[PDB]
């Protein structure tokens, strides 16, 4: 310190004031208030802050809205798929509708330019001319007005052959399963509709029943667990590209019914592209074109990222936990459409794989290069294929995906602290559980540097210190303590601190652009928009590079803490 | 044991012998030694899923004797607990007991889209920048 | 006396300086510099922000002059904003005491449309 900071300065320069707020409050706030105005961002923050509110509730929460102002708020928010609603009825009859938060529309607000870039490079259309321009505004279209009718949109044009291109356009992107049909299912509660849909197999029950209580109630429960695997995976399957025919022999998507972003199947692509950024570090470069390709064979019919099962919660039933488990194993192993050979993959291999002489056996897209190349995947150490028979592969997605957050998290902390990180972390993860000495003879490096970068790792909970006590009253001061790893603390705690950098960078060009908002309004209107040569000063220019060059670093930050925050989610 | 040297364990002698069991390894392991991971990664060819290419215990204690780079005799329980340290740093990787092969991260740490995994190569932001990004700033 | 039990690992003189830095030192390895492909990201990210920011769903912040002149003739404000009910609605997806604010009898008319292959980067 050349010279030392008043606190002053530390609440001016270093960012404090916002260390006191929850990750995921401040990440929401700052996204709403980012996209949409402050109301919303109020309204979404007093429904983060106390939970499920009514609308009388949020009248009396927050200052300076009326009845007509909250109810504006809340349809716009409606709209963006940005809070979920619930209608209960009391024992008087009065029915009264509650508002929550879903993480959905938020996930859509901080995924939306990604969202864009992933559909264009999954759109895969050869020698197009206009087609890229129109699937792009076809998807900002989508997102920024949450959802939309195709026949609403089709009225903005009227040439015939570029709304025909929409028709076509519309259609391969429903075949894939990214734009979905909406419904009241994705405005209700998870939570809640299990909770209906259990009560409701549970009160159908007939009466007087001399049978068990406890398997009644497990009863009732694998009814409604069936009916909710229906209800829930409906959408999924097909239901906007049904109609076949309706004039001149051709397939188009409903002129009926409203069209909405469907973001678990962009999730299972983004997984997708984490577990091939995995497979580029162990074997490969065109072994990673290989098993790039034999996951996007199989992106559509992936699993969810998270069970929707598990957010019912029902975990508080052992069996059921393990049940979970086995029906997981059951669906990722023989699922109808996610078992795949060679000839299958044959025939995908674009022309840019050579195989000539890819692989040396001594100490054309064929069938047998393309085996031996999954024979490599299936011999390498994390899990990346498995065969149920030798031919036949199924990626498993249950025994990878915590070999894939394992790996993250030891390469994160290891380019945050050291190798010496690394080190210790594998160390205290591979031994169950050690004392200070175990690790000193195991790990062959020095004492002090062993203290040092394991008390650095205490405090961002890479290790967890147990006591043991060698006194009748526990105390420090005569007792042995030993060094364990838990990872559900550890990757619980860098994902929040992952959102917390998160909306901590979105802060920052948000007051950025707040507070340089003359030159930027200036420069926003559509007359000077791309000539603003003539008209600015010379210190102008430099300054609208700067607050330019600024926002599109934050942008670029933000997506590569995106391309780390995914991968705790699962 | 031997790495002790007056009383204290030293670094730059294990770190020697790691380095020569490392590239002993990466020498069986990957075809040619080094010699193919050198240029681009375009051109490295890789062995078959079908052959016998890692060296156990007994040939990293032959390869040091014959080097005798260590100076005094060491025991193949010397050459487990080098190697379960190798995998530890993420520098091999173990199938069976006492069977190791050199991994391909370590080779890349040596000498495009965001990875996590690669993060050798891209450099830290020039200085006097308001919107960086610390890891440190949530907890202290 | 207190201050006389130090650890085996220290002296007299590191103690008694209690200057814990408040300003952060350690850096993640996302800090780098942007490519190309991220340059186009970022501007999709900014386009999305800045046709949303101006689209029908916004909400407010919580001369003019009232006074008659005769600049007004022949004058008009630049733009005619769109509220929140001049989008089409689906009926169904909303609940039913929000159907006050948003018209059903008033005709549901705006689907806008925008995209730009050119940056919108003035660097």
């Amino acid at each position: 310190s050349e010279k030392l900071v008043t606190p002053e300065d530390v609440m001016t320069i270093s960012s404090l004031e916002q260390r006191t707020l929850n990750p995921d409050l401040f990440l929401y706030k700052e996204l709403v208030k980012a996209h949409l105005g402050e109301r919303a961002a109020s309204v979404i923050g007093m429904l983060v802050a106390l939970g499920r509110l009514s609308v009388r509730e949020l009248v009396e929460k927050i200052d300076g809205m009326d009845v007509d102002s909250v109810k504006t708020t809340l349809v716009s928010l409606t709209q963006l798929r940005c809070v979920k609603y619930l209608q209960e009825t009391a024992i008087s009859g009065k029915k009264t509708t509650y508002y929550y938060y879903n993480e959905e529309g938020i996930h859509i607000l901080l995924y939306s330019g990604l969202i864009i870039d992933e559909i264009i490079t999954q759109m895969r259309v050869n020698d197009e001319e206009e087609h890229k321009q129109l699937v792009a505004e076809i998807v900002q279209n989508v997102i920024s007005l949450g959802s939309l009718t195709v026949e609403d949109y089709l009225s903005s044009v009227t040439s015939d052959s570029m709304k025909y291109t929409i028709s076509s356009l519309f259609v391969q992107l429903c075949e894939m399963g990214y734009l979905i049909q909406i419904s009241k299912l994705h405005y209700t509660p998870i939570e809640d509709l299990w909770q209906f849909l259990y009560e409701k197999h549970y009160k159908n029950i007939p009466r007087n029943s001399p049978l068990s209580d406890l398997k009644k109630r497990s009863q009732a429960k694998m009814n409604a667990k069936t009916d909710f695997a229906k209800i829930i995976n409906k959408p999924n399957e097909l239901s906007q590209i049904l109609t076949v025919d309706p004039k001149t022999s051709l397939r188009i998507v409903k002129p009926t019914v409203s069209l909405t972003i469907n973001l678990d199947r962009f999730m299972k692509g983004r997984r997708s592209k984490q577990l091939i950024n995995l497979a580029k570090t162990r074997v490969g470069s065109v072994t990673a074109q290989v098993y790039k390709i034999a996951l996007r064979l199989t992106e559509q019919k992936s699993p969810k990222i998270r069970d929707p099962l598990t957010q019912t919660g029902l975990l508080q039933d052992l069996e059921e936990a393990k049940s979970f488990q086995d029906e997981a194993e059951l669906v990722e192993e023989k699922t109808p459409g996610l078992t795949f050979n060679a000839i299958d993959l044959a025939r995908h291999l674009p022309a840019e794989l050579d195989l000539r002489g890819s692989l040396l056996s001594r100490k054309p897209h064929s069938a047998s290069l393309i085996n031996s190349h999954l024979k490599i995947l299936a011999s390498s150490n994390f899990p990346f294929l498995n065969e149920t028979k030798p031919g036949v592969y199924y990626v498993p997605y249950s025994k990878l995906m915590p070999v894939l957050k394992s790996s993250v998290y030891e390469y994160v902390i290891a380019s945050t602290l050291g190798p010496s990180a690394m080190r210790l972390s594998r160390c205290i993860r591979d031994n169950k559980l050690v004392s200070e000495k175990i690790i000193n003879s195991t790990a062959l490096m020095k004492e002090k540097d062993i203290r040092s970068t394991l008390a650095s790792l205490i405090r961002y909970n890479s290790v967890e210190i147990q006591e043991v006590p060698r006194t009748a009253d526990r105390s420090a001061s005569r007792a042995v303590f030993l060094f364990r790893c838990k990872e559900t603390h550890s990757y619980n705690f860098m994902r929040q601190n992952l959102e917390w950098n998160m909306a901590n960078l979105l802060f920052k060009k948000e007051k950025l652009k707040q507070e340089n908002s003359t030159l930027l309004k200036k420069a926003n209107r559509d007359d000077v928009k791309g000539r603003e040569n003539e008209l600015l000063l010379p210190s102008e220019l430099n300054q609208l590079k700067m607050v330019n060059e600024r926002e599109l670093n934050v942008f670029a930050r933000l997506s590569r803490l995106l391309s780390l925050w995914e991968v705790f989610q699962m | 044991g031997p790495w002790f040297t007056d009383g204290e364990l030293d670094i730059e002698f294990i770190n020697s012998l790691l380095t020569i069991v490392w590239r002993f390894i990466s020498e069986n392991t990957f075809p040619n030694g080094f010699k193919n991971f050198e240029n681009g990664p375009k051109k490295n060819v890789f062995y078959a899923p079908n052959v016998k290419n890692y060296s156990t215990t007994q040939e990293i204690l032959e390869f040091i004797t014959a080097a005798q780079v260590a100076n005094v005799e060491l025991t193949p329980s010397n050459i487990r607990s080098l190697c379960e340290v190798l995998v530890y740093d993420d520098k091999l990787e173990k199938v069976t007991h006492d069977c190791y092969r050199v991994t391909l991260e370590s080779i890349l740490q040596m000498n495009e889209e965001f990875s996590i995994f690669n993060y050798f190569k891209m450099f830290p932001a020039s200085k006097h920048d308001k919107e960086v990004v610390y890891f440190d700033e949530w907890t202290i | 006396n207190y201050m006389s039990n130090l650890p085996f690992g220290l002296g007299y003189g590191d103690v008694g300086k209690n200057h814990i830095t408040e300003f952060p030192s350690i850096p993640l390895p996302i800090n780098g510099p942007i490519t190309n492909k991220e340059r186009s990201l970022a501007v999709k990210y900014i386009n999305f922000g800045k046709t949303v920011k101006d689209g029908p769903f916004y909400t407010g912040s919580m001369t003019n002059d009232g006074i008659e002149r005769y600049s007004d003739k022949y004058l008009k404000k630049r733009k005619i904003g769109i509220s929140i009910d001049d989008h089409p609605y689906n009926l169904n997806l909303f609940p039913n005491e929000l159907y006050n604010v948003m018209g059903i009898n008033k005709k549901k008319l705006l689907a806008i449309s925008k995209f730009n292959n050119a940056d919108d980067v003035f660097t």
